[PDB]
């Protein structure tokens, strides 16, 4: 088409043709009206879950939060003995995370016992 | 006057023994008028043409019978021998746009009135003349109307690998009773399925709380994608759903003949490429259309709006789709020299604006588990006699063994 | 009500019978599972399976329960998604509805208004003398005037023509006012365009007109 | 304009994670 | 008494003769249907976006419709003017 | 907000008569060949609700395990004075 056009054998030329320095220094050229380019064309719950893409993005401030949480529960359980810290307490706060623990059982321990509606609020959240 | 057979409109049976039809009424109990019709037994061609006299009834006879009532008419219904609404089409002698069917019918002078579902249209406009139309319709689509996969839409084996899982910790609890039986995988089992079933303890619960903790995100994962996702299978959104502007062989829809629906694309030249392959999937009537339909011959099928709906709300197993297009009324068709068309235009007017219309459509246009749990039912109720069986088996097998 | 299709369960036949059925054959199982107390055992285990957090109740005959325990949660599951899935979400039915007749007649006295020298209260006129004599109580100045009383409580209904009313509606600040539904106009009819008897022009208008609907120029106007 | 579900690979990483985690825990108990 | 109040709280808030428990196992069931129904309510309000979804574009009803309740303008008399007095619709 | 409308492209402001349009025209079209434009913009364009409530949650939680249990304790200590 640039050669039918560069020997007057074509007035006038549109056939969706590019332009460049190359053309546009051969013929002229109008004011374009449609964007284009060089570009590459390939082939087009399936993204991360149980990590940042899926939750917690930051992944620090909940990270470090959720233990913060258990251990101020675990320190508080120790504290309203007056039962015992580290393997009792981790024990019980593992069992009471979630409502499906069998091996899992005065008022202190009760009182303690409240933390499974955290728990199941955070497990409906 | 001269009609077409139209399911929603004119309904066509044979005539008894006596030459007549059997008196009924409808649900709310009026009289169900007919009347003796004459038209050919079968409007195909290629079949013995018979013009034995049918009775043919209907919202349309009705209208009629209410001008007539009106007018002093007295009516003489015919039916079209062609079976085709009617255009200007090209058969023989080279260019000749003369009309067909009905309207052919019409100007060749045999039929002096139509009262029928005939779709206004410029065309038929410019020969033919139309009374103020007694209803108002566009043109739709016919169409054929998810948890199956009770156990796992698709990775069927991840059954097997969370089962696979509890060995890899049944494993575990025996060997911290070596370095400290039998029922660390029965409880494995049953944790999560609530049945009944030094440092050792405190690893038995984390380990469990893990396992529960694994098994209950794995069932909300499961269970939460079962949700308010579109059940329907790309539903045709209308005349600008993509794929209609796409025709393939795969997805065909076609109209059922020249009708104006058939006017109408042609001329629409946007859709050329809608005409090559609609022109292969006619019929000769809406029956036929709508029976391959539900036969599913046919993807889709571009008919008016009204008699679609009529067909959905008697045949449930089909749904319109598309919102409107191409909105028109069906009117009277008479020709030019015919004094009575003021007289039909002010008689229609009067009648619908004074509730007869809602009569007419209450008499015959308005009229009125599966693989999710019962899979998984039947096959919990099949392996409990398996179960059961195996029971009795083994208690036997304990008995001869204490017995020995 | 409660417990019936409305509430949940929107198939509700299935499980209607199903439960009565299920819990039977759990009781005779556990029973026969004895190598127990029917209604002190076999009913209680059936209420720990159906539900995970229960009370704490209690060979293979026992453990062959994981099975009806996992159906149990998982039909719980999907009774939880169905109604999730029901939970996302007009009674006039068009004008032979009784409250156009007996306004009054209702413990809120139902005012309704029209807008006078129309066409509206024309067809009343000549269809519904008392329905017309009531409505001549609530004659509105305009549908401005009408929109602001409906939009405001004064009128309870307005009654006026099907393509305004669909416009208000379809544009309404807020999506507070509402039609009879769709498909409910009484007397449906169009505007036209009004020519004098016997001028020369309707026979080229009126195919003016209908070759626009056909080309398919009238669309993108709406 | 007129011309022109379940689980996944890292729900397993997750496992992995608590696998592990659980093994280091029980290291404790099994040196001691 | 007191104890009473605690041993149900157990049940209920999920922490762990026939007359009165053929109707707590029936309370105790129904308290199911509590957190399954606060577990629905939370995902409906979640999963959907409560304030407006931002502006669709020129279409968007709330351009197309003026108020003072959403004022939007341009800067001053730019290319967008132009762009705009060029449309009369 | 909003997808695209009005597109244009921003334009070299020059006289009719100035006769640099053709050579700027081209010297435009020569550097945004070799992709000067694209570098250009990467240099200079081309730059970089649950927390609250789970903080909320947490910090009540953390607040009642103690205000609950030191009411319970003061009860206690009524009861059994
Ligand atoms: C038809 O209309 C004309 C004028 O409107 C009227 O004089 C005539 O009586 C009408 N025909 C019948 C049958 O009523
Ligand atoms: C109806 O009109 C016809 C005119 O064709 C007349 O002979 C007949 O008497 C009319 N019937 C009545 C009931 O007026
Ligand atoms: C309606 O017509 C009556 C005369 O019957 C007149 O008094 C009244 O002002 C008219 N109202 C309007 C809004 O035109
Ligand atoms: C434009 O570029 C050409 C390149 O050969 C040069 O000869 C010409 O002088 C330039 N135009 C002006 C006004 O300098």
């Amino acid at each position: 088409m640039i050669g039918e056009v560069v020997y007057q054998r074509a007035v006038m030329a549109v056939g969706s043709l590019t332009i460049n320095e190359e053309r546009s220094e051969v013929v002229d050229f109008s004011v374009p009206f449609v964007e284009t380019g060089i570009s590459v064309m390939v082939s087009r719950v399936s993204p991360s879950a149980f990590l940042e893409p899926f939750s917690a993005s930051v992944w620090v401030m909940m990270f470090v939060m959720l233990l913060i949480v258990s251990a101020i529960a675990v320190f508080v359980f120790e504290y309203f003995s007056p039962s015992f810290t580290i393997g009792k307490a981790i024990w019980l706060l593992w069992g009471l995370v979630f409502n499906n623990s069998v091996p899992v059982q005065t008022t202190s321990k009760i009182m303690v016992s409240v933390w499974a509606f955290f728990a199941v609020i955070f497990l409906a959240s | 006057i001269v009609t077409i057979h139209q399911e929603p409109f004119v309904y066509v049976k044979p005539t008894l023994s006596d030459g007549t039809c059997k008196e009924e009424f409808t649900v709310n109990g009026d009289p169900v008028k007919k009347v003796i019709c004459t038209g050919p037994n079968d409007t195909s061609p290629g079949s013995p043409r018979h013009t034995v006299p049918q009775c043919c009834y209907g919202f349309c006879i009705d209208l009629l019978i209410k001008l007539a009532r009106t007018m002093n008419f007295t009516y003489e219904v015919h039916l079209v021998a062609d079976g085709k609404f009617g255009t200007q089409e090209r058969v023989n002698n080279s260019n000749k746009k003369e009309w067909n069917g009905m309207m052919g019918e019409l100007l060749s002078g045999q039929a002096d009135m139509i009262v029928a579902p005939l779709t206004i249209n410029n065309e038929r406009a410019q020969y033919i003349e139309f009374s103020k139309p007694f209803k108002y319709q566009g043109l739709t689509i016919l169409v054929k109307k998810t948890l199956d996969s009770f156990m796992q839409p698709f990775q069927s084996t991840l059954w097997l690998l969370v089962g696979l899982s509890v060995h890899v910790v049944a494993v575990m609890l025996y060997l911290l009773d070596r370095f400290s039986l039998s029922s660390a995988m029965w409880f494995s089992w049953g944790v999560l399925l609530n049945s009944g079933i030094s440092f050792s303890a405190r690893i038995l619960g984390m380990v469990w709380a893990g396992f529960a903790m694994i098994i209950v995100a794995s069932y909300t994962a499961n269970l939460a994608a079962f949700l308010v996702l579109d059940r329907p299978e790309e539903r045709i959104t209308g005349i600008n759903d993509p794929r209609l502007r796409n025709p393939s062989d795969k997805f065909i829809y076609a109209t059922v003949k020249q009708s104006s629906v058939d006017i109408y694309f042609r001329r629409q030249v946007e859709l050329s490429t809608m005409y090559r392959h609609m022109e292969k999937h006619n019929y000769e009537s809406a029956a036929e259309a709508i029976q391959a339909v539900r036969d599913n011959k046919l993807h889709a099928f571009i008919w008016d709006s009204a008699v679609l709906e009529f067909e959905a709300s008697q045949k449930c197993d089909l749904v319109t789709t598309g919102e409107l297009f191409f909105r028109s009324g069906f009117g009277i068709g008479m020709r030019k020299d015919s004094p009575w068309k003021q007289n039909v235009s002010l008689s229609i007017l009067k009648s619908h604006e004074n509730g007869f219309m809602e009569d007419l459509d209450k008499t015959w246009v308005r009229y009125q588990t599966f693989e999710n749990m019962a899979g998984v039912f039947m096959l919990v109720a099949g392996g409990i006699v398996a179960g059961i069986f195996l029971i009795f088996i083994e208690i036997a097998y304990k008995r001869h063994k204490d017995a020995r | 009500s409660a417990f019936l299709e409305p509430f949940s369960a929107s198939v509700w036949v299935m499980m209607f019978v199903m439960l009565l059925i299920v819990s039977a054959i759990a009781v005779f199982v556990f029973e026969y599972f004895s190598p127990s107390f029917t209604i002190g055992k076999a009913i209680w285990l059936l209420w720990g399976l159906v539900f995970n957090n229960s009370v704490p109740v209690q060979t293979t005959s026992k453990i062959m329960v994981s099975v009806w325990a996992f159906f149990a949660v998982i039909f719980l599951a999907s009774y939880t998604a169905n109604l999730a899935a029901f939970m996302i979400q007009d009674q006039v039915t068009g004008l032979s509805d009784k409250k156009f007749q007996r306004p009054h007649d209702y413990s809120p006295p139902f005012r309704f208004g029209t807008v006078p020298n129309g066409s509206t209260e024309r067809n009343i006129r000549n269809n519904y003398p008392y329905m017309h004599q009531y409505m001549t109580k609530f004659n509105q100045k305009g549908v401005e005037d009408a929109l602001v009383s409906l939009k405001t409580g004064k009128l309870d209904a307005f009654i006026y023509d099907a393509a305004v009313l669909n416009y208000k509606a379809g544009r309404d600040e807020g999506c507070k006012l509402v039609t009879i539904g769709s498909g409910y106009i009484f007397a449906t009819t169009g505007y036209g365009i009004a020519l004098q008897k016997g001028s020369p022009w309707k026979r080229q208008i009126d195919l003016a007109l209908l070759q626009f609907v056909g080309d398919g120029e009238m669309e993108e106007l709406e | 304009t007129l011309w022109l579900s379940q689980l996944d690979i890292d729900n397993m990483a997750g496992v992995f994670y608590m696998l592990a985690a659980a093994m280091a825990l029980s290291l404790i108990t099994f040196i001691w």
